[PDB]
RNA sequence: UUCACUGGGCCAGCAUCAGUUUUGGUGGCAGGAUAAAUCCAUAGGAAUGUAGCUUGCCUCGGUAAGUAUUAUAGCCUGUG
RNA sequence: AUGGUGAAACCAUCUAGUACUGGUUCCUGCCGAAGUUUCCCUCAGGAUAGCAGAAGCUCGUAUCAGUUUUAUUAAAAUGAAGAGCUUUUAGUGGGCCAUUUUUGGUAAGCAGAACUGGCGAUGCGGGAUGAACCGAACGUAGAGUUAAGGUGCCGGAAUACACGCUCAUCAGACCAAAAGGUGUUAGUUCAUCUAGACAGCCGGACGGUGGCCAUGGAAGUCGGAAUCCGCUAAGGAGUGUGUAACAACUCACCGGCCGAAUGAACUA
RNA sequence: CGUGGAGGUCAGUGACGAAGCCUAGACCGUAAGGUCGGGUCGAACGGCCUCUAGUGAGAUCUUGGUGGUAGUAGCAGCGAAACCACAGCCAAGGGACGGGCUUGGCAGAAUCAGCGGGG
RNA sequence: GCAGUCAAGCGGCGACAUUGCUCAUACCGAAGCAGAAUUCGGUAAGCGUCUACUGAU
RNA sequence: GGCAGCCGCGAAGCUACCAUCCGCUGGAUUAUGGCUGAACGCCUCUAAGUCAGAUCCAUGCUAGAACGCGGUGAUUUCUUUGCUCCACACAAUAUAGAUGGAUACGAAUAAGGCGUCCUUGUGGCGUCGCUGAACCAUAGCAGGCUAGCAACGGUGCACUUGGCGGAAAGGCCUUGGGUGCUUGCUGGCGAAUUGCAAUGUCAUUUUGCGUGGGGAUAAAUCAUUUGUAUACGACUUAGA
């Protein structure tokens, strides 16, 4: 419906995330995500943490170098969650991961188009209440991530001039709604409430 | 062997690069970070040690000092960045409008060969009152966060064939980033001194290419934590002299340096062996950190410096003391 | 020998048919404790006590403790 | 072996001699096993019985059946013309796994006698791959429903519904475990309860008596046997703290203020 | 189904082109194979009923020929041999064989010198 | 190992109790650890008596 | 010393615990000690919260993606005008796949949105969710040729003022007038024979040849030579 469909990742699962993403990247849809850095995982700190370590362990017996190595930044996190969920080494596989896009935060010309969610996999409406769970922040930054204080700190830039904007248009809907309304009860008006618009 | 340093291949280049730099003072005046040189070889000095609690307090200590020939540095530019989340990026550049035969040589291989048609329409962008130029200068202070400026060594002051220019950047540092272009500003094509960046008993750190040897050497190193005893004016006279014995001498040695001609401009001494033979580039920082210890606080009461030729056993140390030493003459 | 109809070859469209098969709408019937309920009645009963009344009572007459089986709400049980 | 060759073994025939390693050449259809029972004792080998074919004869069926029940083998139900007699004739003697009767046994495992099933000659779907696991016994095709497996992606199918259950610092989806855990959830048997259940504070917490003995001293509380008695509201010659010994605090035992369910052991 | 030859038969085909060979041309039969078109070619060959047999990918198979090894070793110029099913990256599962199977991660197109690590 | 009493319980069997012979380093917690030195327990397991690699295009 | 030898000093070169220099400073923390406080009206470092406190990450150093990235200067003529920017003229290569619009706050989910008020605050009042089944847009030959009405708004295109956006800004907004449509409203004509349908061809990235109008108009390698290099390669110097 949407040719290109930009998910905001905060407060989202990334097993929940990853997998509703990696079916409808199977099925030509693309997908952006966006703001990868607050991204959320169920349980408590230690034992995402742990997990982690455990899996950096069996990398490679006698040389990383020749085989796999770990990105610490949290878009490749999900990127990893999400690839082992699609068809690699094939020319479908492949060509589905080209349509998708991670990057922290909201960098632009996203910030300025609407961006969605997906309620089936919110931390809020599957997480039971008063259960511990994980972000990914803390997660990438103590397994090396260099660079969540430089996120933070223009991401509030990014916060900032978005509620001004949010403001004009705040306003702009006030005067749309006083001109609708005193426009209301018209011959026009009236006819239309009998066709249920 | 040691993992630290392994694989060990070749250095990237002639030039070392500076990886890391002074973390931040947005409170002091805005100054240099780092200066560049050449290995003047190597002379021997010795000092009384005034370090208390010491087996030699008191007592005179021999120690090798080496000489890093450090002419003066002109700036030709200026660069900014701006922190992403996929690191620093390079935001824009600007230049001088003038920059020297040296530095424009920097920029060819075949410079003979070559029409040598270095900058020209940036050169003509100086035309009018700066509009172009002052704009991109205006968004690296809108935008930039640390500033880097673009300087080069004055080759053509060196006893050396190259006449090419090193070019490298030089991080600030200085609150008020406004005021830190500002200062670049003032500076373009006007040269500085290591008097203005580095002082007695500072304590450095030289970065530079080791010796190769015809798998071997050619690898560029780090070594911390080198003390600067003497900043001298080499265009002055006097500069191998000493408070206590007030005689008129020159650091240089009689008959120069091995594979190193004469030194007509500033110098720094320091502590130990700062890597690279002879004719190699050296790149000096401070420090990476306010180190603070009584070692690196110590002064150094400078009393003598050896001056005397290396090729061979030299006995004085200036021609004029050689008359107490002839049938070829008279 | 000239077209000007049909036969002749490729792919399909529509109408109604016969076999297999999938998924909806709707109607008429026999059984249940001749469904059980609900509902309409009828005689009783207490309580997570309705109305009415009485013991302190600030919160302006408010409640928390009584008495009270329907009363200015209702409920359950027994039978038609 | 025969007949010759050269002197600091070879040549030609009997001889293509005498047998376990290897190979054994075009297509399709049908049928199609065995893997062991009888003496010569077994290592040696056939002759016979069987599995599968071919003709003839008799008979289509009271001819029977890997089927269900009396009786001391009639007969009643189901299924079928596939029933019987010779005559002769390729290949076949490995067995593995599981089940059961079961004797033997010491760290152990299990060994071993026999019986019945799967494989052994075997494709298909699932079991992430997998002897012997689950269903399913195959001509080439189109249509629909299923077996076992599954329905977050790889992976075709519901991030379906309902009821409970668990925070695990590699959980969970994969027998050394009898017991431990102030982990969690639902129950079983008993004790008390508006005469006031639990807990929290306060008071009482006594007389013989400093009970008898060792002895500088054991006054309840370093030690040895009794552990008696009167009133009490309930109080142990005293459960601990505590002193050189006293003293002092406390519980167990009741009482006063509070206000309903509480406590003890077990099962899952 | 196909081949060597034989009796009969088609008063068969054939220098205006029979045999054999090639065909990213076509047709027939589930199959052994058969037929047609084009190119080459130069003197014999085929349809059918029967007869006949020295009649149809591997045996460290025989003969003959041709590749990598290799323009390498070796003595500018000349110029081999051994060997060669095929490739020859890791953790785990692959029941007893992991080098081909499975779960994940890998891999430079191409080229080349040393420590010798194995051989 | 052999033999024997008793029993929380399991339903006649039986746990443990039961009788005879046969680190040198560093950081924490306890120790009559006055100090020094020291043992014990835990933590770090730190610390000691054709192809792998590498030069080069 | 012409010939083949040794001796005293002696560089350079080979070249060493056989000599000199150097070898860092912040977090999450475990064990552990505690604060607060239930589980259970006491208690408790723990269940909800939290401080100190060694293993891990950061600081720093080494290497730097044959197919990681950013900034900067230059970028070839009379080579029969080579190179490149712009308008279209025709062709080609293909489309991990348009067939109305990716319609922009933030924060919580045991709470928040929109309007209003004054007591500008964790304040009072009104009301919304329980899905986007929404909002905008949508009529005209794949969207024509023309006449009026009412507004002077809406909107396509080229000029033009000003502002914002550096994370991948490469875009986002506003003053001014110019020129078309305006289905907001009422009228005058064409649709055909694509014969009962055939996606019935209406966009996207790249390139060449062509014109017409603009701009700039160079370097690397080989060579000589050199050593701070060098097994051989390779790499670093200098020149009209």
């Amino acid at each position: 419906v949407e040719p290109v469909v930009v998910i905001d990742g905060k407060g989202h699962l990334v097993g929940r995330l990853a997998s509703v993403v990696a079916k409808q990247l199977l099925n030509g849809q693309k997908i952006v995500v966006v703001r990868a850095e607050e991204l959320n995982i169920s349980g408590e700190f230690f034992r995402n943490k742990l997990k982690y370590h455990d899996f950096l362990r069996k990398a490679t017996a006698f040389n990383k170098t020749r085989g796999p190595f770990h990105f610490r930044a949290p878009s490749r996190i999900f990127y990893k969650a999400l690839r082992g969920m699609v068809s690699h080494k094939t020319a479908r596989g492949k060509a589905a991961l080209e349509r998708l896009k991670v990057f922290e935060g909201i960098p632009p010309p996203y910030d300025k188009k609407k961006r969605v969610v997906v309620p089936q996999a919110l931390r809020v409406l599957r997480l039971k209440p008063g259960r511990k769970y994980t972000t990914l922040g803390k997660l990438s930054t103590s397994v090396g991530w260099k660079y969540e204080d430089v996120v933070a700190k223009l991401e509030a830039k990014r916060k900032v001039s978005s509620a001004e904007y949010y403001a004009k248009k705040r306003a702009f809907t006030k005067k749309v709604a006083s001109a609708n309304a005193t426009a209301a009860e018209s011959d026009v008006a009236k006819q239309l409430a009998a066709l249920g618009y | 062997g040691h993992l630290g340093f392994l694989p060990r291949k070749r250095a990237a280049s002639i030039r070392a690069r500076v990886k890391a730099f002074p973390k931040d003072d947005r409170s002091k005046p805005v100054a240099l970070t780092s200066f560049l040189g050449y290995k003047a070889g190597m002379t021997t000095i010795v000092r009384d040690l005034d370090r208390p609690g010491s087996k030699f307090h008191k007592r005179e200590v021999v120690e090798a000092v080496t000489v890093v020939d450090t002419p003066p540095v002109v700036v030709v530019g200026v660069v900014g960045y701006v922190e992403t989340p996929r690191g620093l990026r390079s935001l824009t550049t600007v230049w001088a409008e003038h920059l020297s035969d040296e530095v424009k040589r920097r920029f060819y291989k075949n410079w003979y060969k070559s029409k040598k048609k270095a900058f020209t329409k940036y050169s003509a962008k100086y035309a009018q009152d700066g509009a172009g130029i002052e704009r991109e200068l205006a968004r690296i202070k809108k935008y930039a966060s640390v500033v880097r400026v673009l300087v080069h060594t004055q080759i053509r002051k060196t006893p050396l064939a190259q006449k090419k220019a090193h070019l490298a950047e030089i991080q600030l540092n200085g609150g008020s980033i406004s005021e830190k272009v500002d200062w670049a500003r003032e500076h373009f094509e006007k040269t500085v001194a290591v008097d203005s960046v580095f002082e007695q008993n500072e304590m450095i750190d030289a970065i530079a290419v080791t010796k190769g040897h015809g798998q071997r050497g050619y690898h560029s190193r780090t070594s911390i934590n080198h003390k600067i005893y003497r900043v001298g004016k080499g265009d002055d006279e006097a500069n191998g002299a000493t408070s206590f014995d007030r005689t008129k001498k020159t650091i240089t040695p009689m008959g120069g340096f091995v594979h190193y001609g004469e030194i007509k401009n500033d110098f720094i001494m320091v502590k130990g062996c700062i890597p690279g033979n002879r004719k190699r580039i050296v790149t000096l920082r401070k420090s990476l950190y306010t180190n603070t210890s009584r070692k690196a606080l110590e002064e150094v009461s400078l009393k003598w410096i050896d001056t005397a030729s290396k090729f061979g056993k030299g006995r004085f140390q200036t021609p004029a003391e050689k008359h107490a030493f002839l049938k070829k003459d008279l």
